[PDB]
RNA sequence: GUGGGGUAACGGCCCACCAAGCCGAAGAUCGGUACGGGCCGUGAGAGCGGGAGCCCGGAGAUGGACACUGAGACACGGGUCCA
RNA sequence: AGUGGUGGCCACUAUUAUUGGGCCUAAAGCGGCCGUAGCCGGGCCCGUAAGUCCCUGGCGAAAUCCCACGGCUCAACCGUGGGGCUCGCUGGGGAUACUGCGGGCCUUGGGACCGGGAGAGGCCGGGGGUACCCCCGGGGUAGGGGUGAAAUCCUAUAAUCCCGGGGGGACCGCCAGUGGCGAAGGCGCCCGGCUGGAACGGGUCCGACGGUGAGCGCGGAAGGCCAGGGGAGCGAACCGGAUUAGAUACCCGGGUAGUCCUGGCUGUAAAGGAUGCGGGCUAGGUGUCGGGCGAGCUUCGAGCUCGCCCGGUGCCGUAGGGAAGCCGUUAAGCCCGCCGCCUGGGGAGUACGGCCGCAAGGCUGAAACUUAAAGGAAUUGGCGGGGGAGCACUACAAGGGGUGGAGCGUGCGGU
RNA sequence: GGUCAGGUCGAGCCCGGGCUCCGUGAGGGGGGAGAAGUCGUAACAAGGUAACCGUAGGGGAACCUACGGCUCGAUCACCUCCU
RNA sequence: UAACUUCGGGAGAAGGGGUGCCUGCGGGUGCGUAACCCGCAGGUCGCAGUGACUAGGGGGGCCCGACUGUUUAAUAAAAA
């Protein structure tokens, strides 16, 4: 069946980032989808996004920059404290002054250097780039 | 995926799966159980002596050609009998039947052999304590016996 | 494992008493009364079933109140 | 849609209405429709079978969205209301229609014999009954204390 | 080939439980 | 479970009575191997491998059994006894 | 002041994959399902704060380890200070995105309802013809049969041949299509009844009931095993004949179990899409089957066709993937959850034990020893009583002469 | 300290069974090596009999035939794909 | 309680332990303590408690016939 939905939801925005397409309608439909969405957004790597509220199934519009070469999530959401925030970015990430390891902390989601400034992680959630 | 148990409290089933499939080495099975130590006739020491029941030579294989020169030992460690190969130049001179002869293993336990032997995994170095490969060497030592 | 062959005890031949055993345990079972729609029907005698309910007496096969050879019989049409 | 099962082929296309703004082109009331439901369901009509009547005839869209609420019931809509009547037992009809099949195929199969293909549907019919009754016992649908065996079923039908 | 090697399974298993029937 | 004995003392430790429970596939029970730890060896890490000098705690003193004196031994150069 | 050897361990070895590996063809998908334990869960809200993050405080002996400075000529080392230590345990305060749980809620997943429709789905009964065979009668002579050639063999009160009649078993050429149905193994004469499943349009119904699934359970071609019946043709074994040196074989003449049916029993497959199951997502084009829908044509019947739409089977092909061949909405594409399985080759699917089976077998399943390869794809070449095409006179045919006979001449082997 | 009655701790010896490992025995089976001997010509091209497979019987051996499956199948194998 | 097994059996395998008498209780049947049956505890004697009488020694391997039965009334009861 459908489960683990967001991982699907950044799936299907990597495939059309790969075409190159302008755009995406993404089926699931979250509040982790839009609080996403919008810290996408804050750091540009995202255009303008459009929520239609549906309650036969809401739908996202996203703008593609191009700017987000491959976004997925975890495997197991293993959770990460403080000191392991870097160590998991070297680790697994290409990444190193991105700045995005997206991590959902007690205010909704975060980034990486937005979870040191505030001083809280949580559960891995996923990772951009 | 294809395969895995990645959730959250499923860690013990993808650890046994690995532990399993961990078996399939025969090198890590032979290692825990003492299966290398039993086989091997040293007993998984580096060396042990014993006494040299008769001077033989086996047979070169099929690329190959030469007659090589060759103790049937008796360890005097055990009791259990051991093919060594012996070299030297003129080997026989300097190998003697009867005296104490220490035997090593060569090459690691890799089961292989070279080609011009049938299947002997052993060295000789030494006869009465003084090694046979001084007197292969004309600079430390040249011919004796 | 037996299925009624154990009172004889090891004798008569492994095959003879194994067959013996599923056939008589069928033989005894409760059997189809179209008379009554109840049923004990048992062997009376050679050829013979009854059943107790009825009192209804009626030819039988040998382990069951209709026979297969009866069956051809109604199969043909009149 | 696209689930298998007993098949090696996808689902049906079909959804929902999506006519989400009340009904204004029907111009029978509320009231009116009730009346009609309880009529039908006393003279021998299934439940499905009613809303599959008032779509039709009183051309609601759905009895989803003509009806919901007036009963404070999940998902309220006809054998909910029927319920607090007691015009519908409580036991699904879903599940009553289930049951009443999975009796019909025992007595095929003894005059039949030799039927694989009806044997093989024998064992699947009763076997997702089950796990459908567990779900239902612990939500209510059906008692704690009951259990589906095959003896039980034959019971309702009779 | 296959052949060979399946049917001197069956004759190896055949001559053991002869040898294992009738030396007990 | 209930009563009791005995111990420095809790306790099916031992005992009488009364009950039929207790344990198990998240691996019981059985066979087999092994002093454990701080650490150590290796490896960028993850991990793998190890329990050696040395320090810490327990165990032993030809094999087994046994008491006495002492806060403390059932006693490593003490006794009794059996092999 | 060591160097070198052997033995072992760790790195090299993503050859144990968590970091960091796979399963069309290299080793690897379970014949398929079912549903248990277990794992995993759509949207919206709410309670708890168990999981999860933060802070403080108790504590994780010394030594070992790092950094710093000092001492011993120097350094190793040791002192001292700082930092860190297997670091697995404890208590209180806070936060609530994410997870767990209790409650409420919603139709998006799942199951369920109704109507037209197709079908080699299953069970039963009836029935037709073609063709073979047997027997009766007629007709009609000398060979028939068989093969690459043969032979065995068969035939004279008559076989083969040709007609008419009756009986019997078995099966269904055409129909038949790159076609349709079923979970899978699989399923084809025609008619009727009984019965299971499916695509689809209309979501009418329950309201997260869901996904996966170790174990368990179940079906399982052919042949086999057991009983009974049936037996026309076919044909392991078998008995001749040929071929062949001999045939052990291809070939031919006879021929039994069996093939057929029912009852019962066992369980295997290159049981293949060598592609586990469920979902989302990722260029299209064309054909085809059935449904929905709007038309045109019309023999006025969806008969012939087009497009949109829904599902399935095919061909070509994008992004991508793959060692490559290929694959490409039917993924070997991008993701997630779960199950099954592999980690060089031979020994060996053996041994031993247990377990199942009536047997045959099935399941599980080693070690000593030995080896520098085993394997996959493609490239090029040679080759092939493999296919297609074509030339040659140092080819073959046609034609003319000659050698091998004899004697001699000459060379060689041998002597 | 004597001797003895009653009760407890209680080795050592003996007897039988269970479990587990090691050594070993006529004779017998296959395996890896050897160089030379012996028979056939099976497989690899279609190897002159395309091959595999499950099952069943038989063969001196490589093997053969029956049935059903499969092509990882020979072939211009031409309802058709192939042609 | 073993080998073996047609799962019935082998089996009373093999091998170990108790058993008298007196004194006080319990359960079971009954009927009102009458009539009975089956256990328990304490005391206690001998060389010995089934003390007499009564009363199977056990185990394995090989051959044959499967078995139970029958045979030379009256030398032969068997592998017939």
């Amino acid at each position: 069946t459908l489960l683990d939905p967001l991982a699907n939801a950044l799936s299907h925005i990597t495939n059309s980032e790969r075409v190159g397409k302008r755009e995406v309608y993404i089926k699931p439909a979250s509040k982790l989808i839009g609080e996403v969405l919008r810290v996408m957004q804050k750091y540009g790597y995202i255009g303008e996004f459009e929520f239609i509220d549906d309650g036969r199934a809401g739908v996202y519009r996203v703008q593609l920059l191009g700017r987000i070469n491959k976004a997925g999530a975890i495997k197991p959401r293993f959770p990460v404290k403080v000191s392991e925030f870097e160590k998991w970015e070297k680790r697994f990430l290409p990444a190193f002054e991105f700045g995005i390891l997206i991590v959902s902390t007690s205010q909704g989601v975060m980034s990486h250097k937005e979870a040191i400034e505030k001083g809280i992680g949580g559960r891995l959630i996923a990772y951009v780039y | 995926g294809k395969k895995a148990p990645n959730g959250e409290f499923a860690g013990r089933k993808l650890k046994l799966k690995r532990k399993k499939f961990r078996w399939s080495d025969i090198r890590y099975k032979r290692r825990v159980l003492r299966l290398k130590e039993k086989s091997d006739p040293l007993e998984g020491a580096p060396q042990a002596r014993g006494i040299v029941l008769e001077k033989i030579a086996v047979e070169a294989k099929q690329p190959n050609s030469g007659m090589r020169k060759a103790v049937r030992v008796q360890l005097i460690k055990n009791g259990k009998v051991v093919t060594a190969f012996c070299p030297g130049d003129g080997a026989i001179k300097f190998i003697d039947e009867h005296d104490e002869v220490i035997i090593e293993g060569i090459g690691g336990p890799k089961g292989g052999s070279m080609g011009d032997i049938p299947g002997i995994r052993y060295k000789v170095v030494k006869v009465n304590r003084v090694s046979l490969k001084e007197l292969v060497k004309g600079r430390k030592e040249k011919p004796r016996r | 494992k037996v299925g009624s062959a154990g009172r004889f005890g090891a004798r008569y031949g492994l095959k003879i008493r194994r067959r013996v055993a599923a056939v008589e345990a069928k033989m005894r079972q409760k059997h189809t009364c179209p008379v009554c729609g109840r049923k004990a029907v048992k062997r009376i005698s050679t050829g013979i079933w009854q059943c107790q309910k009825c009192g209804a007496t009626f030819a039988g096969g040998a382990y069951l109140p209709v026979t297969p050879a009866g069956k051809a019989v109604r199969r043909i049409t009149e | 849609m696209a689930r298998m099962h007993a098949r090696k082929r996808g689902k049906s296309g079909s959804k929902r209405p999506p006519r989400t703004a009340p009904p204004i082109w029907v111009e029978y009331t509320v009231e009116e429709i009730e009346n009609l439901v309880v009529k039908l369901r006393k003279e021998g009509y299934s439940t499905a079978m009613i809303g599959t009547i008032l779509r039709d005839q009183y051309g609601i869209p759905s009895v989803k969205l003509f009806k919901d609420p007036d009963n404070p019931n999940r998902n309220l809509t006809i054998t909910r209301i029927l319920e607090k009547h007691g015009l519908a037992p409580e036991i699904p009809e879903d599940l009553m229609f289930l049951i009443r099949r999975a009796v019909n195929l025992r007595k095929h199969l003894e005059q039949h014999p030799k039927d694989l293909h009806s044997m093989r549907g024998l064992q699947l019919i009763e076997s997702k009954i089950r796990r459908l009754v567990k779900y239902y016992k612990r939500k209510g649908k059906l008692p704690k204390n009951w259990r589906y065996d095959p003896e039980t079923a034959k019971l309702l039908v009779r | 080939m296959r052949w060979k090697w399946i049917k001197k399974r069956i004759r190896r298993l055949k001559r053991q439980r002869k040898k294992e029937r009738g030396l007990i």
